[PDB]
């Protein structure tokens, strides 16, 4: 359905079949690190040990597909398209669904001219809120802080604020040695690449099981359906350009 | 400052010149934001005699009011030549580093970069009634006249 | 961690009471940036940072300077570079391609830059024989590895201040760049925008290289048009904003406020904000002295302590400034018509007691056809033999000519080195959208080891200021400064374009009339 | 409720010579409004042919304004010029759109757009009947413009597009557009071509074409998150205000007006889905920096400068063969 996009006829269900990344050869993929105020977090974050640990194979697992050329950054002073709301019931900080449409734009002004080809860049950041907002949270529909506290736009990469606590010290603020739990969001960044190629959870029959999840991080049955609509699409698109 | 010496062929039956020797006095107007590539020039064409010294105020004073102001894309030359004529083709020559008229001169020390358009005040009196303008240059040749309807409008 | 960044900000009040600021952002990574696999950038920025792996580079100098340094007037500066866009760049050993991989870098910065570095092509590339050494380690320099390319009609504006801005880690945002005001900046006489990347060593003993990127961005406030009263130079004035909270990020952040007379020994100049400390140095040729202002000092500047450095400095009267920078030159264009003129710039050495050598580059853009026949020295009304003579000649719309010759500056003297050159007709399609403006001819560049007033210390370039460390200095006793002359203005001959179509019909009409005239009389019989 | 999802924008300033202020100020307008409601810098392609925002004649170096009161500079402290100077020709536009620029083209210099992008092209300049001129030299007309539309639509590398024009006669630009899903606004009609002309005193040239001046008043107004539609945005100039009549054209687009938001093209509103997916991851000699004038190592380089003569053979060949032509002669 994504692959075709374009000679099945169109209907309600459209946008949705037309979410998940067009077919090229290479793909860039930034992983991102938002330090609003590296005067109260000096953020380190083992980010080479992360790609080697768990991008690389999984990136090996999705390279059937294309080529990956997976970079990272830092980027200081890195606020947000808008202002969190305080809660004023547990001295927290949120943002609600309305509001993510327009929070990553002022940072996708700093992500540009930092690529080095053609191919489409899927920027993955990882947000460290500032202490005037520290304790940030998203939520999902009503209320309800999401579970991983992250989010993803359809072709472009996705968003995930990493909240650290337990900084308490004698003295005025310094800035604290904040230490990033790699494993805790290469699972969502991972997880939102997955969903950004178009691999959606397994869409089981009525009866069957799936011997869970697999070291790479995606099943080789889903990569040879990434390979059929790959190809398919890629024809379309030849074919089109050809006449 | 430029020195400058001319022998004229004779003495001139006019202005009792026989060995003309003068300096002409310019200032430089640096275009801030430009490059100095461009310039104008505002010269004075100062005498032997009393005539033109409003001029050279009213020039000194125009140049205090231009220095100060971020907008030149080209640099002004304020030139007070010597005499009326010859100073003025001494500076010329000079500034483009010919030799037309094989009149001697000092090297300049300063330039302003090639030359758009010139202004020639001439102005011996405080108030004034009328203001005359003259394009008719050596040999016939003429300014090109946006330059002249560039006056008529500010009149 | 591996990366560092240290910012600075030198104030110098200028002989001439215009005052100049340099701000520096030194980056240094001990990194292994000329080879694929650095995909992991914190302080280094990554738009540069991977350019150095993907085109085989070894120093990458961009300057987007406006207005000329006017070296006699003003001192000599800390680094100078021409109006317009500049690029030289030195390439790997392995590269094997070295133009094709300078078209591409070009391009590169200028996507990066936002500036016009496509139109770096053959004709405005040029390879000097030695005049631009490389500025950090180097093996052997080849020279066959250095591009060198400037564009005199280049604006520089927020349009390049802004991907400049972006490339600092505090990213216009805290520290030293909160003075980067752009309405402000652009509010002057002079403005220089140059990236520098070169190999600089990891420590004390050189033997290891890391990468080094310098952003640096020279101002000069002109007296007349930002001060014109009796109110001090604070940065208030200058930047229409004090100083907050320094750079987290940068190991040291400082300001250096030049506060120096002449033909007096003590009563330096008045600072209102009293200094952290103060730093007398041999810096170019003279024993200047800085007030220091450290923004990593809670005391200099707290939460709530904002830092406006206030400086009083007015046009020193003529018997107490300093006399002229022992070098300076001075380019224009003789003749006076079309078709001909001559390329002539002068070049002075005012020190009355030391000749010294003087390496002058010339590139002209091959429509100002060069007769090398009549290139004159004279240097004293004598005659003044170059050294070393080296000249590459021009290829119609292929190749620039350069001249690069070694003057002997003889003593307190001016160097008229002259050059007839004929202006070329091109085609009517060869012209910009303003023909009638003109075109430029490149600023000549000015390589000199000029003689200092007393000796300089051999200094490591941690310990010294930003502004200290920018030339590799090599004899102690002499300083190296590389100025630029102005760019030229040449007009050339101009086609009428509004008739490309009748000329074709007139011309082939005289054709056809020689035809018709030919054929009615090979072909008609008399009768 | 679009399908879109990149909103790409590509703003062209074909004008130079600082007394088309109006054209640079119209071009800023539009992208301080674009880059102000959400769309990067990295998808706005902008195109300025001169500068005028901090050439030496500017009173004001590094702003342009909208309103003689000078209190809204639309060259802002956050601004990139993609193609400027005599890089904003009728060829390289051409090629913007159309993706056949040159290979060696970076990202930031081309419109990268997709199947799913909403793409705003805003064309000021001196504009006759169905044409363009670029820079006061060449040519851009309807027919041309009109071909690269369908171009890009045959390679879906938009999903929807907005065409503005400030010209004069500008409503005869997209008088010849056929590509599916383009509407079109233009600040006069087929004949209007009075052109405006009220310089300002302090800063010497025109500020705005005045149509554009009530766009960008319009644009102020809105938030990243409003909800105005292009039927609030299809009458932002009345005939009373701009003395020419705005026309636009919507023969093309699928969607009503009245539901195409104009952040669907003034701005980059993101689809966010939240993700609760989450993978489960197992887990010696020292070295010299170069001497900078090395004024005995370069004498050297060169071989001694020795005065040339022709070489033996080409002597002693000439001189033989003219001595040998004397004696067959004689
Ligand atoms: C343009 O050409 C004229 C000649 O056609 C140059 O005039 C010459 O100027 C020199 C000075 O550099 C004169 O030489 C001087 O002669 C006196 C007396 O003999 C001597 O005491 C001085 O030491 C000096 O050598 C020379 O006489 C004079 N020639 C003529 C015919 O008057 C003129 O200098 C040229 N223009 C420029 C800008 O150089
Ligand atoms: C992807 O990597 C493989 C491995 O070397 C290479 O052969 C191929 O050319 C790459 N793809 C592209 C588009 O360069
Ligand atoms: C600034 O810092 C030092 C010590 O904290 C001192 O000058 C002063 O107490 C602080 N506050 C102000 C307002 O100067
Ligand atoms: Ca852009």
């Amino acid at each position: 359905a994504a692959a075709l996009a374009d000679h099945l006829p169109e209907d309600k269900w459209s946008a949705e079949k037309r979410r998940p990344l067009k077919s090229s050869l290479g793909y860039e993929i930034t992983f991102s690190l938002l330090n609003p105020d590296p005067k109260s977090h000096d953020v380190y974050w083992d980010i080479e040990g992360a790609v080697r640990r768990y991008v690389q194979p999984f990136l090996n697992a999705l390279g059937a597909a294309g080529n990956f050329s997976v970079d990272s950054q830092i980027l200081y002073y890195a606020m947000l398209g808008v202002n969190p709301r305080f809660d004023s019931a547990s001295s927290s900080y949120y943002l609600d669904m309305h509001s993510l449409p327009h929070v990553i734009n002022p940072v996708e002004s700093r992500l540009g001219s930092s690529a080095a080809s053609l191919y489409p860049v899927l920027n993955f950041l990882l947000y460290v809120p500032e202490l005037a907002h520290s304790p940030l949270y998203i939520q999902d529909k009503d209320g309800a802080p999401v579970a991983t506290n992250a989010f993803h736009s359809p072709r472009w990469g996705g968003i995930m604020v990493y909240n650290v606590d337990s900084k308490t010290y004698n003295a005025s603020v310094l800035p604290v040695r904040v230490e990033v739990d790699m494993v805790r969001v290469m699972e969502v960044f991972l997880a939102q690449l997955r969903l950004l190629f178009g691999i959606a959870q397994p869409q089981l029959p009525p009866k069957c099981l799936l011997s869970g999840p697999t070291s790479e991080g995606l099943m080789t049955w889903e990569l040879d359906r990434l390979l059929w609509a790959r190809s398919v699409e890629n024809l379309a698109t030849a074919t089109t350009t050809l006449t | 400052t430029q020195s400058f010496s001319r022998k004229l062929p004779f003495p001139d039956e006019t202005h009792e010149r026989y060995m003309v020797s003068g300096t002409n006095v310019y200032g430089i107007l640096r275009a801030p934001r430009a490059a100095s590539t461009e310039s104008l020039v505002l010269t004075v064409p100062c005498g032997s005699d009393s005539t033109n010294s409003q001029a050279v105020g009213l020039l000194l004073a125009l140049a205090a009011h231009f220095r100060g102001q971020i907008y030149w894309a080209k640099d002004i030359v304020f030139l007070v030549t010597e005499h009326d004529l010859l100073g003025t083709e001494a500076w010329l020559e000079a500034y483009h580093d010919v030799n037309v008229t094989g009149m001697q001169s000092s090297p300049l020390q300063g330039r302003a970069g090639a030359i758009q358009a010139a202004v020639a005040l001439e102005l011996s009196s405080d108030v004034v009634t009328s203001l005359d303008v003259a394009v008719e240059g050596l040999n016939g040749q003429l300014p090109n006249l946006d330059l002249l309807n560039l006056f008529q409008t500010f009149c | 961690a591996r990366d560092s960044l240290r910012e600075e900000l030198v104030i110098t009040p200028l002989p001439s009471g215009d005052v100049a600021a340099t701000f520096q952002f030194r980056t240094r990574w001990d990194s292994e940036l000329q080879r694929e696999g650095v995909s992991h950038y914190r302080l280094f920025p990554k738009a540069l940072g991977q350019l150095i792996s993907k085109y085989s580079l070894r120093e990458l100098h961009l300057s987007f300077t406006q207005g000329f340094w006017r070296t006699r007037y003003w001192g000599p500066p800390f680094l100078q570079a021409p109006s317009g866009a500049e690029l030289w760049v030195w390439f790997q050993d392995t590269v094997t391609d070295v133009d094709k991989s300078w078209k591409e870098l070009s391009n590169v910065l200028s996507g990066i830059f936002c500036a016009s570095l496509n139109f770096i092509d053959s004709t405005n590339t040029v390879t000097p024989t030695a005049s631009f050494k490389p500025l950090g380690l180097a093996n052997d320099t080849d020279h066959y590895f250095l591009r060198y390319a400037v564009l005199p009609r280049e604006v520089v504006c927020t349009e390049n201040l802004t991907p400049w801005k972006k490339l600092l880690p505090c990213s216009s945002k805290a520290g030293l760049s909160v003075l980067l005001k752009a309405d402000r900046l652009f509010h002057t006489s002079y403005h220089s925008q140059a990236v520098h990347i070169r190999p600089v060593c990891r420590n004390a003993r050189c033997t290891s290289i890391s990468w080094e990127l310098r952003q640096t961005l020279s101002v000069v406030f002109d007296a007349f048009i930002t001060g014109q009263g009796k109110k001090d130079w604070s940065l208030f004035r200058m930047f229409s904003r004090t100083l907050t909270e320094p750079c987290p990020l940068a190991s040291e952040s400082r300001v250096y406020v030049d506060i120096t007379t002449y033909n007096q020994d003590n009563e330096t100049l008045e600072v209102h904000p009293p200094p952290t400390t103060t730093y007398q140095d041999v810096i170019l040729g003279t024993r200047k002295t800085y007030a220091i202002y450290d923004l990593l000092d809670t005391a200099m500047i707290n939460n709530s302590r904002n830092l406006n450095i206030q400086l009083k400095w007015k046009r020193p009267p003529e018997n107490e400034a300093p006399p002229v920078p022992f070098l300076h030159a001075q380019r224009y264009v003789s003749g006076y018509g079309l078709q001909k003129g001559e390329l002539s710039t002068l070049l002075y050495n005012t020190h009355p007691y030391r000749a010294f050598p003087v390496l002058l580059l010339d590139t002209v853009p091959w429509y100002l056809r060069l007769y090398v026949h009549t290139l004159t020295i004279t240097s004293k009304g004598k005659e003044n033999k170059p050294s070393y003579i080296h000249y590459q000649p021009a290829q119609d719309r292929l190749q620039p000519h350069l001249l690069e010759m070694l003057i002997q500056l003889p003593a307190n003297s001016v160097t008229k080195v002259s050059i007839q050159f004929e202006r070329a007709l091109l085609k009517w399609t060869e012209y910009t959208p303003d023909p009638n403006h003109g075109f430029y001819v490149s600023p000549s560049v000015l390589s000199a080891l000029v003689p200092s007033m007393v000796a300089a210390k051999p200094v490591d370039w941690e310990e010294s200021p930003l502004f200290n460390s920018l030339f590799p200095v090599s004899d102690g006793s002499n300083y190296f400064v590389r100025l630029y002359t102005e760019p030229l203005l040449v007009n050339l001959p101009t086609p009428d374009f509004s008739m490309p179509y009748n000329v074709i019909c007139l011309t082939c009409t005289v054709v056809a009339v020689c035809y018709g005239s030919f054929y009615n009389l090979l072909t008609r019989t008399f009768h | 409720r679009s399908g879109h999802t990149n909103n790409w924008a590509v703003l062209v300033c074909t004008s130079r010579f600082w007394f088309n202020y109006r054209h640079v100020a119209n071009t800023l307008s539009v992208y301080r409004s674009v880059k102000r409601l959400g769309i990067p810098d990295s998808h706005i392609v902008l195109m300025l042919a001169d500068d005028m925002a901090c050439n030496p004649r500017n009173p004001k170096p590094a702003t342009v304004f909208s309103h003689k009161n000078m209190e809204l500079n639309v060259y802002g402290d956050d601004v990139e010029v993609d193609y400027r100077s005599y890089e904003v020709t009728v060829e390289n536009f051409l090629r913007v759109l159309t993706g056949r620029i040159p290979p060696s083209t970076p990202r930031s210099k081309r419109l990268l757009s997709d199947d799913r992008s909403n793409i705003l092209i805003y064309m000021t300049g001196h504009g006759g009947n169905g044409f363009l001129k670029f820079q006061d030299s060449e040519e851009i007309t309807n027919i041309e413009l009109a071909d690269a539309f369908e171009q890009m639509w045959q390679k879906r590398r938009y999903n929807e597009l907005l065409f503005i024009i400030d010209t004069c006669q500008g409503a005869s630009m997209y008088e010849r557009f056929y590509s599916p899903n383009i509407m079109a606004l233009a600040s006069s009609q087929v004949g209007e071509d009075s052109l405006s002309h009220q310089p300002d005193p302090a800063i010497g040239v025109h500020l705005m074409d005045r149509y554009t001046f009530y766009v960008l008043e319009f644009l102020e107004e809105i938030n990243p998150a409003s909800q105005t539609n292009m039927n609030d945005l299809f009458q932002v100039c009345p005939k009373s205000l701009c003395v020419s009549t705005p026309g636009h054209r919507t023969d093309l687009f699928q969607r009503d007006p009245k539901n195409v938001l104009i952040t669907d093209f003034f701005g980059s509103v993101r689809k966010v889905e939240i993700t609760t997916e989450t993978i489960k991851l197992q887990q010696m000699e020292p070295l010299k920096y170069a001497e900078q004038l090395p004024v005995a190592q370069i004498i050297h380089q060169k071989p001694k400068l020795k005065d040339w003569h022709p070489p033996g053979g080409f002597i002693l060949g000439l001189w033989a063969l003219i001595i040998m032509v004397f004696f067959k002669t004689y």
